[PDB]
């Protein structure tokens, strides 16, 4: 796989970096830990605030924003690790920006990272 | 990384559920999840990942070969699972400066569904034994309501954790033996320097009281720091460096000896056949069945991989298989269902390859488990 | 405490009354940095863009826990119901540069 | 990774000493090592662990391409390293609990021979932003006195830490900016969401003062998280997307920005050219040179390693040279000595190559450099 | 290559888990990360009691007993991991059991494991 | 503390004293494991073998610190200074099954 290419979305396998809503992507997915593609995995936290991509689903032909919650309070998985950054901006435009740890709002005030989820919050249109 | 057949089975049927919930235009509601109730097929791995300051548990299904959780831990933890799947626990080690400053030794009792802890209970003076991780350095009792530990230094001794009333009791102090095979609330064996069991039998308050078996063994045989020991059927098999076998039935929480038996013919130990690995030996309580890690190698390579498995009738000794096992394998473990499983884990591929124990064939494997995971552990729930 | 909430999940723009105290979160910000409303008055933010925001005071604010606001999708609703005098600052928590202040008079 | 070729030879040339010693009956006499004293080769590999819970510093004499030393750290810790080689400190997250439990950000300081810690400074309310490395979100202050860094939420600020009395100070309020250069004792200039800048003067105590100077740059022209800033020369280097480069110099105590420069041909941009990595940008003080990671790329593919370095006159923006390095590099930083090197430091192989700044040339190379090596910090001691 | 294969100890290079003091070293060779043959790395904390082996050398044909004393106070190094185990007992016998944390007697009670010094501690046999 | 400390690190055993009071250390055992002495008298530990040893003493015992010897190795010596009455148990560090006992009348 040539690092430097294009990113090519798929919509057949979510344990795989280019799985279509894992574009902006930064740590583990977290299917690969005991969560699924949009929960945590049990014993960690929930973030309410992260950044977000809009991403290209190639299946149905739209983009949706995907809202990269981490999973917190557990060290990092290092299962299924990943890092895409379509549309991905730098730390002066946090909301776009995905190097920061993504826990904020999660229960227990747990900040460290273990892995991101994927869920959709609807069209980016 | 490099993807498992069943991370893809698996990661393709859950990309399919998602494009039919975006479909039905069905929103995505983020929450935490549970892992499912245990079961005889839920397989623990932990990663003492190389001595590092911090490791790592991965709480596997081992029927569909997925991680359902994990638990994390400090230096050299030692788990336990209960037998009757009610909790999990370890004994564990953290510093206040990552690897310097205070010291807390702590046990922590977690839910196994929610995986949260439910205790937290301070062990005072740091005083865990602090070694490659053996399983039967720290032990439950038969009911799961007391936890005991190991400790080497300043002297022997073993601590009582009282699990129910979330309490560290006291330190027991013990003659000059290692690790701990309880069999009741207040009765647990440990092997002697000289070649001897204690029996150990504690009341609430003062010196245990202490019984020494026979030696069992001579000075020039080496018994393995992993033997098994299935608490439900009180067999202690413990095996030499060459695959001599001794057991012990601890069931009537006195011991009697069982014959020894050589898990290795007179033909392979002549052509530099021996066990080998970490968890080098299991234990099916049910089918009364030894599983021995196993290869050719020099004499004191005691501790690296084997590639093979060879399978024993406890009772009689008769060879019921020898299978090749595909990988380099340090531990195993099996479930202790009908049609158990195979466990066969590789700490330097970091993977945890299942089998069928009956005809030796992988079945589906779990790669990416942490540094350098070492030891499987399993619930005896039948 | 100090506030009242409410709905404890957001609700649809749609749902807001005609006089309500309204604060519209367009472009990554809110729409006034200074709401000043009477004691007992509602304040209904509306997020008008696809980019989630919520609104959150800090412990100690409007008492002694946290308000952390639910995250608002575009066209989404949530209220606070002010009742006590004073002055009192929030942010969206994905966004510390997003930062607001109700005057409770 | 296994043996490099620096590493047998020195440790080749180490066994020779050894068997003499003991040809010669000198006993072995263990103790504990001291680092060489500070050089201008001496260069810090942090490695945030991918995000793990604890991370390392690797302390390497890149002269010789030797790991003189080790720091240990917590969650994603923010490396300083004095210019004048006379301590190392970092800004480290701990919890009490491996990953949860209560959290303990604090400020450390070593001394730069025994790497001993001299401070153990606690900020309150656990100030530090989590975020990958930014060299520039801790900083300290030209005299070595005050080390500042950045918190994020629940709103921008920026916190002032004693080294010299071992004491935090303050918050300091700052308007919607991010990093932190500083110029003088007392003050310091952030990058800002409207892009301009903010200088910060702050005494004692009181609001400090805030000026804004103009919007340098486009919303829609993305600056980069690792630009290189000299402090001793108060030059700022900021890459874009595109391998555009702004400059500021800030030696006079105020911004002036200086034309810019395009570090990629426009045949280059057209052919897909691209700087992309972690610190993609190093700077060299004496050559007033700067140095950047490029290669072929896909817009979005901004931090994915690069193989080649092009180099450029900072004051004229002429190319001088361009290097195929060989390697997956993510970073890249300089020695600000007179024929400095070149240090690429592979994420992916874990291996710092080390290189002739001069030809470009590879001359030597540090492996097994923890599990995800960012971070390349050097002193500019001349 | 062949981790079954009896061990073959060399006397030129002592950064490899073949260099003949290394016999029945646990863990990782101080000299790769700061420290020596047989001195701690900066930093770290000298334990006094440790496993013992006899560790043949080729160069002149003589056994000596190696104290494998770790260096402590300090996560564990990462650079040049070994495990050899020639002679090595199980821990009933601890004097020569290689699994334990030789740490003991550092100073500032350091138990954590960072690597391990092999030095010469008299001869054997 | 009850004790001191002749000297701080091992010393070579050539050094002890004929007719000094010693406990010698050799197969894995203190040869004298029971040791009788009179307040003010030292004793030296010697090792006779090429595994290292020493005494270690748990706080409390001769102070409130435990006092943790130096290790031995063949031929060295250590020697503490036995300053007040009383039984004080030991073992070696690294060998807890080590164990000695010094009676001081
Ligand atoms: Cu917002
Ligand atoms: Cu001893």
């Amino acid at each position: 796989t040539d690092p430097r290419a294009k990113w090519v979305p798929q919509d057949n396998d979510i344990q795989a970096c280019d799985y279509w809503r894992h574009c902006s992507i930064d740590g583990n997915i977290c299917d690969c830990s005991g969560g699924s593609l949009t929960n945590c995995p049990p014993g960690t936290k929930l973030a309410t605030a992260s950044w977000v991509a809009s991403c290209y689903n190639p299946t149905d032909g739209q983009s949706y924003l995907i809202a990269y919650r981490d999973c917190c309070g557990y060290n990092v998985s290092g299962r299924c690790p990943c890092l895409n950054t379509e549309g991905e901006l730098p730390v002066y435009r946090p909301e776009f920006a995905n190097d920061i740890i993504w826990c904020f709002g999660a229960e227990d005030d747990a900040m460290t990272y273990h892995c991101t989820i994927s869920p959709i919050v609807g069209k980016a249109s | 990384e490099a993807e498992t057949q069943a991370q893809e089975t698996q990661g393709q049927a859950a990309a399919r559920a998602a494009a039919a919930d975006l479909a039905a235009g069905q929103d995505d509601e983020p929450r935490i999840l549970e892992a499912p109730a245990p079961d005889a097929r839920r397989v623990y791995v932990n990663d003492p990942a190389h001595f590092a300051a911090v490791t790592q548990q991965f709480v596997i299904d081992g029927e569909a070969g997925r991680v359902i959780g994990m638990i994390d831990g400090g230096f050299l933890p030692n788990p336990v699972v209960a037998d009757d799947g009610s909790f999990i626990a370890h004994a564990s080690t953290v510093f206040s400066r990552i690897a310097r400053g205070e010291r807390t030794d702590y046990v922590e009792v977690f839910d196994p569904v929610t995986l949260l802890p439910t205790a937290d209970i301070e062990l005072p003076d740091a005083p865990r034994f602090l070694v490659g991780t053996y399983p039967w350095m720290t032990s439950l009792t038969p009911d799961g309501k007391t936890l005991l530990f190991y400790q080497f230094s300043p002297a022997p001794a073993v601590g009582v954790v009282d699990l129910e009333g979330k309490a560290f009791k006291r330190m027991l102090d013990v003659p000059d033996c290692y690790h701990i095979f309880p069999t009741a609330p207040d009765t647990f064996f440990m092997h002697c320097r000289d070649g001897s069991l204690a029996k150990v039998a504690f009341g609430t308050e003062g010196t245990p009281e202490i019984t020494h078996t026979e030696v069992f063994h001579p000075e020039d045989e080496f018994l393995i720091n992993h033997p098994a020991y299935s608490q439900k059927a009180g067999r202690l098999v413990w095996p030499t460096y060459t695959g001599k076998i001794h057991q012990i039935d601890l069931s009537s929480g006195d011991a009697k000896f069982l014959p020894a038996v050589e898990a290795l013919t007179e033909a392979e130990r002549a052509d530099g056949w021996r066990p080998g690995g970490w968890q080098q030996v299991a234990y099916h309580r049910a089918l009364d069945r030894i599983y021995l890690l196993v290869d050719q190698r020099d004499e004191w390579r005691h501790k690296t991989a084997s590639r093979f498995v060879v399978v024993l009738d406890a009772k009689t000794g008769e060879r019921l298989a020898k299978f090749e096992m595909g990988h380099e394998i340090d531990s195993i473990n099996v479930s202790q269902d009908e049609k158990p499983l195979l466990y066969a884990l590789s700490t330097g591929d970091k993977t945890l390859y299942i089998h069928d124990a009956e005809s030796g064939e992988e079945l589906r494997s779990v790669n990416q488990l942490g540094h350098g995971p070492q030891v499987i552990t399993t619930a005896d729930m039948g | 405490d100090k506030a009242t909430i409410p709905s404890e999940s957001p609700f649809a723009a749609a749902e807001v009354a005609d006089g309500a105290i309204v604060v519209d979160i367009a472009k990554m910000k809110y729409e006034t940095p200074e709401l000043h409303v009477k004691v007992g008055d509602t304040v209904t933010w509306i997020n008008r863009e696809a980019m989630p925001h919520n609104v959150h005071f800090v412990a100690g604010v409007l008492g002694e826990a946290a308000l952390k606001g639910p995250m608002m999708k575009k066209e989404q609703a949530y209220s606070l119901t002010f009742t006590e005098a004073g002055t009192y600052d929030y942010h969206c928590t994905p966004h510390p540069f997003m930062r607001g202040k109700v005057v409770v008079e």
